[PDB]
């Protein structure tokens, strides 16, 4: 006879985007303030994501 | 700039009003008249009011 069998295999995944300082900071200018004067930080976390 | 797809800053809605709510008609605590009280306790035993 024939026999079948079915096989899944994973291509992608969701494509997950962070908005750094609205994760840390969300609203509060203090908390921007305080963030601004660490430099380079978000924009790395964004630049290895996109 | 190149081109290019760019995620800008984050926008919160800007709040429309306000809404504030208190209680009507209370009493008055006057802290003023407890600690302008004639007796006053030593250390040894302290008052409290609440
Ligand atoms: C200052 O504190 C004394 C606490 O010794 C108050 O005396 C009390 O007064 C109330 C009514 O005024 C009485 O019901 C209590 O029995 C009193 N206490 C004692 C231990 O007798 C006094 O009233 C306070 N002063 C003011 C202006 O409130």
């Amino acid at each position: 006879t024939i026999a079948g069998h079915e096989e899944f295999i994973q291509t992608s995944s969701p494509k997950v985007t962070i908005d750094c300082s609205a994760f840390v900071c969300s609203n509060y200018a203090a908390c921007h303030d305080l963030l601004s004067e660490y430099g380079t930080f978000c924009d790395n976390i964004n630049s290895i994501l996109n | 700039p190149n081109t290019g797809v760019y995620d800008l800053s984050g926008f919160t809605v800007k709040p429309v009003a306000t809404v504030y709510r208190r209680i009507p008609n209370l009493p008055d605590c006057d802290i003023d008249n407890w600690l302008n009280n004639v007796s006053v306790p030593s250390p040894l035993n302290w008052e409290r009011r609440i």
